[PDB]
């Protein structure tokens, strides 16, 4: 397994409501000047019993 | 004034805006007396009177 | 397939009002659901009365599961005593060709696979009635296979709105504007459709998928540069607005990453569940079109040559 209680939920439904959440344009992304301004999300999957 | 620069600095970061006064970034000041008066002063301490 | 093929016979009851006899002769090429591959059946077995479920009249979305439990067959020739039809799952004829009349609003092109849909659209709802035998006949509409996958996707997404106390009615194909008639959907078969979704939804997520999720910032940067990448997002996808907020990054390092290929394993599991799901909701596209005297367009209301699709 991964470390317990690591995984967060999705703020995608949450952050889409507030306009005051910081966004990125197509010229912003892949720059580290805005990679820290956006939300950081790290999924883990090493404990998944998946269909295979 | 600084009002041309003050209305401008609220623009976005993802569209660049570079203003260099005398090759230096603008620094702002409220007022100037006879005592300070900084006539041959270098890098851009600007005033807003 | 046999050397002669296999031809079922649907016998007609003797009590016939003569206008209903001429109504059957207009059913020259239609699609008929058989419950079995028994050689001799009745019109009561074919018709909508036996085609109901126990005590409950099925809706349009619930009628799809009733189709895949049965056997689609095509009427060849109407005789005065019986109706001769050929099944589709069984090898169809001695020759390999059947005529199919289009009871469809949309014309057909060569090579396109045909799936079949219940009577759904407005205006063209046409059901043949045999009033001497008090029977009703609801015949399915043959359509091209990407269209049938749209209509199932429009109906299933409509039922998910009903579990949540606009709009989704309008389709487009060949520039034609057309909507569809539906009022209610039973809560039973929607759960059978939805459980068939989410099990196949989950089974695509493997360890390589999170590595693919790190390429979401790459596509939204690449859609700036090429209009072909702009042909993906369409402003209605989640991933355009998902890339504007979430900056994901990769997990590291994977367990036993030397021996295995995580990106390869995520794709093959994706191809067997999510890319399979166009078959899992509706029935299979058993039939495509091969005109012999080459007609690029088979017009609405005409027959067409018919050859199986693997």
């Amino acid at each position: 397994p991964p470390a317990p209680n690591r995984n967060p939920d999705f703020p995608l439904a949450g952050l889409a409501a507030n306009p005051q959440t910081p966004r990125c344009s197509a010229g912003q992304v892949t720059n580290p000047q805005f990679a820290d301004r956006l939300y950081r999300w790290q999924p883990d999957l090493r404990g998944r019993p998946t269909a295979r | 004034d600084c009002d041309a620069l003050m209305r401008r600095a609220a623009l976005d970061r993802h569209r660049d805006c570079r203003v260099s006064a005398g090759g230096h970034d603008p620094v702002y000041a409220a007022a100037c007396n006879v005592a300070t008066a900084d006539f041959n002063r270098n890098d851009g301490q600007l005033l807003h009177n | 397939m046999l050397a002669d093929g296999f031809e079922t016979d649907i016998a007609i009851p003797s009590g016939i009002s003569r206008p209903d006899a001429a109504a059957l002769q207009r059913c020259e090429g239609r699609v008929v659901f058989l419950p079995t591959i028994r050689r001799q059946l009745t019109l009561a077995d074919v018709a909508h009365e036996s085609f109901v479920s126990g005590g409950v009249s099925p809706d349009t979305l619930g009628l799809l599961l009733a189709y895949r439990r049965r056997f689609p067959a095509v009427i060849t020739r109407v005789l005065p005593t019986r109706i001769v039809a050929c099944p589709l799952d069984v090898g169809l004829t001695h020759a390999g060709t059947v005529n199919l009349r289009n009871t469809s609003p949309v014309d057909l092109c060569n090579g396109d696979p045909i799936s079949l849909v219940p009577p759904v659209f407005e205006g063209q709802a046409t059901d043949v009635r045999l009033d001497s035998l008090d029977l009703t006949l609801r015949f399915p509409v043959p359509l091209p296979s990407p269209l049938a996958r749209e209509i199932v996707a429009r109906l299933v997404a409509r039922g998910i709105r009903d579990l949540n106390p606009p709009d989704l009615n309008v389709l487009y194909y060949n520039g034609s504007r057309l909507s569809l008639l539906a009022d209610v959907q039973q809560l039973g078969p929607v759960n059978a459709e939805l459980r068939s979704l989410v099990l196949n939804m989950v089974y695509s997520i493997t360890e390589g998928t999170t590595i693919i999720l790190t390429l979401i910032p790459r596509l939204f940067a690449l859609s700036a540069q090429d209009g072909y990448v702009n042909a993906l997002l369409q402003m209605q996808s989640v991933t355009r607005e998902a890339a504007q907020l979430i900056h994901p990054e990769a997990p590291a390092l994977m367990q036993d990453g030397e021996r295995r290929l995580p990106l390869y394993e995520a794709l093959v599991a994706w191809l067997t569940h999510a890319g399979q799901l166009g078959d899992t909701l509706a029935l299979a596209p058993v039939v495509r079109v091969c005109t012999f005297d080459g007609a690029a367009v088979v017009r609405s209301g005409d027959m067409a040559p018919v050859i199986r699709y693997p």
